[PDB]
């Protein structure tokens, strides 16, 4: 491999900006002003600074939030009391209760090849970066900040083999029991889906099996926005109106125009359809990383 | 050897210099404007000095001196190993060596963080970091903020922490 | 009957500056000129300007710009040190602005362009050469401009301001001479913006015998443009020489400039309110008594710099480890005053910035506004 040498040269402090953004929460804030936090700053995960311990415990990011909404939604009707008044230590001592799973962070003199295995080995979208000597945080690390660098390099250094060959050829990614929802699903089951499946996002399919939508973590991050929380008996497609064409790739495409094609669109992922508009796989940022790592 | 330097702060027509270094021959100083000198290398050591000024043998009075057993007062010079190496001659100098409140800058007042990407921020004036800034306490909850720099990098932390 | 240094033979004494005299240094063998700057070593330690010398020795050891003189080696004797430096025989850059009249828009511009990429290379090196006038700007054979004695020079620390009110007050920045606290690099922009107005006018832009009316003059900002003067020159020394810093040219505002652009050659140079800490309206020694009484109170061991500037200490009751901040009360206006916190770094851990957070956090619960 050409791409797997090229990682373990770069640092991870080449990745960091020129000047960057950081909220930490402490562990004793109310986890409803935490999301807020994420939504006003603008910032998808933020590390979580227990006071006490005196360390980085973990991350807050909006899977915290799909599994506080999906574990103690009761009704529209009723609030959910458990979110409005609650504490970021008392939920994640319940949620990593039996599953103790602790801080996993990168130093940024650390290979960009530790980083992106880092990710796939404890199965995070989210790295951040923690220099040995201060002890503080330095930048968030993810999927789409490390494709981003890889295609800069891809673009200008020759292509290799795979590069010219078929998605289907290569065969990556998950292809087998996608995870959807459809126009009439409620935005509570779409949760559960999240929940049990543990899937950044779930095409949203018409009465035909042709995918219309896609319902990502992402949009979820909305009802905390709009402070529409609170009536998750609602419909994905409902949710969706508050905001463009639906970015989808084919099983003859080539794996280097598939690259290109997320990355100018900025994407987590592409949905792998055929001839009839209709859902066969999905391809994600981490699964393209996993071959060329 | 190291060079050591012999000034002579007096008046005068001749000045020479004499000592243990040279076999006490007569040497003589130029003479710039009205001061007179000698740049000549010494092994680091003890030297006994003295100086010829118009016919008369005397030693500088603010340099220090040793009378001898025989009543010999003459100039002495302990070169030290020290005084050849420019940075361990001014440790040994630094070692030797023993209201209304401020008007606030504008730079300080001048922010990263209210004047895209909303993780993306300006290069930030040197001045402001390390500098602690802080929101107005809304929801009984804190804000504070400062900016400090990693390497040729910038990172502006922002702390939710609850009072 | 020759006085050596090194390999040179001392000769004739060029001048005196900050703290030493200088002298040309003619080669043994070649004939190579060098400007010797002769520092008494019990001179330079009667004044407490010893780490002055070891920091500007440091400095321009690392240097090496085309219009900045080249420091090449540094002699130690017991008795004296002497720094050896670039010789340039065209002399003071002022007098030729003397003895020769103004100088012409073309010649201005490329001296100015010259003295600027040098300003530039130190401020890019964290080092803001104070007193900068025609008198330290000195010329080659080639009448290339050359900028010397780093003596006023002072480091650029991260968040820390500088007070001293040195240099020549024709050339010194309004906040200079009113002694206000300030960042840098504005005053050298000042002084470089009364050397250019000097090139093109052969006369000073703030100068009166009278020195109470000067000092107005200059914070006043008013100096007269000659009719002669370009308008695209006089829109740049109105932006370099602007009163108020915030207002001021930065090295990047007069590289975009149009007049400076122009002929400007390629190896010259490269390429949800927030507060800033607590606000207190009491006495200035009021406030001091309530924030001593605030530290001892979370048991925290502080040293007293200033009756203004504090400097405290608290250990981690895990990590066991001592973080440090500072304190600085400043003067918003006449009725409000205000509480600066700095961080202080030290020297596995814990995560210094937010422990830093953490102290602030404790002061400001417990005090005013
Ligand atoms: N470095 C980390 N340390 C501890 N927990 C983490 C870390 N990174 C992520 N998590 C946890 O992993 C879970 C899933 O997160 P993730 O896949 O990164 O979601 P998202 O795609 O929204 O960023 C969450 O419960 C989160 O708290
Ligand atoms: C008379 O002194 C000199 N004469 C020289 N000639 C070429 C005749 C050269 C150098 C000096 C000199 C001057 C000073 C000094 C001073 O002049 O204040 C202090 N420390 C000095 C050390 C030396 Cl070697
Ligand atoms: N809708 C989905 N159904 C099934 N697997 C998926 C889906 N979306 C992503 N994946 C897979 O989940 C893994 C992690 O991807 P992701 O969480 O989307 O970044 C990869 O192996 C993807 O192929
Ligand atoms: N294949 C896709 N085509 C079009 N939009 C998509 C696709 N996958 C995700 N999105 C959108 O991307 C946003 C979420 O971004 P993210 O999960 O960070 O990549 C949402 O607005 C989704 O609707
Ligand atoms: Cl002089
Ligand atoms: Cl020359
Ligand atoms: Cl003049």
């Amino acid at each position: 491999s050409v791409y797997t040498t090229f990682m373990k040269s770069h640092r991870c402090y080449d990745l960091i900006p020129t000047s960057s953004k950081l909220v930490v929460f402490d562990t004793s804030l109310q986890v409803k002003k935490a999301f807020f936090a994420l939504v006003t700053n603008g910032v998808r995960a933020a590390p979580l600074w227990d006071s006490k311990k005196q360390s980085f415990v973990g991350m807050l990011t909006i899977t915290d939030f799909i599994n506080i909404l999906h574990r103690y939604y009761k009704s529209a009707l009723v609030q959910i009391y458990e979110l409005e008044e609650h504490k970021i230590e008392t939920w994640r001592e319940v949620y990593l209760q039996d599953s103790f799973k602790p801080l996993v962070c990168i130093s940024p003199n650390a290979s960009l090849f530790d980083a992106v295995s880092s990710l796939i080995r404890n199965k995070i979208h989210r790295l951040p970066v923690i220099d040995p000597e201060s002890g503080n945080t330095l930048y968030i690390l993810t999927h789409k900040r490390i494709l981003k660098f890889l295609k800069l390099f891809i673009t200008e250094f020759p292509k290799p083999e795979f590069m010219s060959k078929s998605l289907e050829e290569l065969q990556i990614g998950t292809y087998a029991n996608i995870a959807m929802v459809r126009t009439t699903t409620p935005v509570y089951v779409a949760l559960g889906i999240f929940v049990q499946h543990r899937v950044s996002a779930l095409p949203v399919v018409d009465e035909k099996g042709r995918v219309v939508d896609i319902y990502s973590k992402f949009d979820v991050i909305n009802l905390a926005a709009e402070k529409t929380y609170n009536n998750l008996d609602v419909s994905v497609t409902k949710a969706l109106q508050h905001r463009e064409g639906v970015l989808k790739c084919y099983l003859h495409e080539t794996l280097e125009a598939i690259i290109n094609r997320l990355v100018e669109a900025e994407v987590h992922r592409l949905v792998v359809v055929d001839e009839h508009d209709v859902v066969k796989g999905i391809v994600s940022l981490s699964d393209i990383l996993q071959a060329l790592v | 050897a190291r060079p050591t330097v012999f000034r002579w702060t007096g008046g005068g027509k001749e000045v020479y210099l004499s000592g243990s270094f040279n076999n006490w021959s007569k040497l003589p100083l130029t003479r710039d404007h009205n001061n007179f000198v000698a740049i000549l290398d010494l092994p680091e050591g003890e030297h006994q000095y003295k100086f010829f000024v118009d016919g008369q043998w005397t030693h500088d009075p603010s340099e220090p001196i040793v009378t001898s057993q025989l009543g010999t007062v003459n100039n002495i010079i302990q070169v030290k190993k020290t005084d050849f190496e420019v940075f361990d001659a001014l440790m040994v100098d630094s070692q030797k060596c023993s209201k209304a409140p401020p008007i606030l800058p504008p730079h300080l007042l001048q922010v990263i963080l209210n004047k895209c990407d909303p993780a993306l921020l300006p290069e930030p004036n040197h001045v402001m970091l390390n500098h602690l800034y802080a929101l107005s306490i809304k929801d009984g909850v804190m804000v504070l903020s400062a900016t400090h720099r990693y390497k040729k990098k910038y990172v502006t932390t922002l702390l939710y922490k609850p009072i | 009957g020759r006085v050596k240094i090194g390999h040179y033979i001392l000769g004739d004494t060029l001048g005196v500056g900050t703290f030493g005299k200088v002298k040309v240094g003619k080669h043994e063998l070649t004939g190579h000129k060098v400007a010797v700057k002769i520092l008494n070593r019990q001179k330079i330690r009667s004044l407490d300007v010893v780490g002055k010398i070891r920091r500007e020795i440091q400095n321009l050891k690392l240097f090496r710009h085309p219009h900045i003189i080249k420091l090449y080696q540094v002699i130690s004797t017991p008795s004296d040190i002497f720094m050896v430096m670039e010789y340039v025989s065209g002399g003071e850059l002022f007098d030729y602005i003397c003895k020769n009249g103004r100088l012409d828009e073309k010649e201005s511009r490329r001296l100015f362009q010259q003295i600027l990429s040098g300003v530039d290379y130190c401020h890019r090196h964290m080092v803001v050469h104070r007193d900068l006038k025609p008198e330290n700007v000195l010329l080659d054979a080639h009448m290339n401009a050359k900028i010397a004695d780093f003596g006023l020079s002072n480091m650029m620390s991260d968040g820390e301001f500088l007070r001293t009110s040195c240099g020549s007050p024709n050339y010194a920045a309004p906040e200079v001479i009113s002694g206000r606290l300030y960042a840098g690099p504005e005053v050298d922009i000042w002084s470089s913006g009364v050397i250019l107005y000097a090139l093109l006018c052969g006369t000073l832009p703030f100068d009166d015998d009278h020195v109470p009316t000067l000092f107005k003059k200059i914070c006043d900002g008013i100096f007269y443009t000659p009719q002669y003067l370009n308008p695209s020159v006089i829109s740049l020394l109105k932006h370099m020489l602007q009163v108020d810093p915030m207002k001021r040219a930065t090295i990047k505002d007069i590289r975009e400039h149009e007049w400076f652009k122009q002929d400007l050659p390629k190896y010259l140079f490269p390429e949800a309110k927030w507060h800033l800490g607590i606000r207190s309206q009491s006495r200035p020694n009021d406030i001091m008594a309530e924030v001593c009484r605030a530290i001892k109170q979370l048991d925290y061991e502080w040293k007293v710099v200033n009756p203004y500037y504090l400097r405290v200490r608290r250990k981690n009751p895990v990590t066991s480890t001592f973080s440090k901040m500072s304190l600085q009360l400043y003067q918003v206006d006449s009725r409000t005053y205000l509480l600066d916190f700095r961080s202080i770094d030290d020297e596995r851990p814990g995560s210094h910035t937010i422990e830093f957070f953490e102290m602030c956090a404790n002061l400001i619960k417990i005090l005013a506004q």
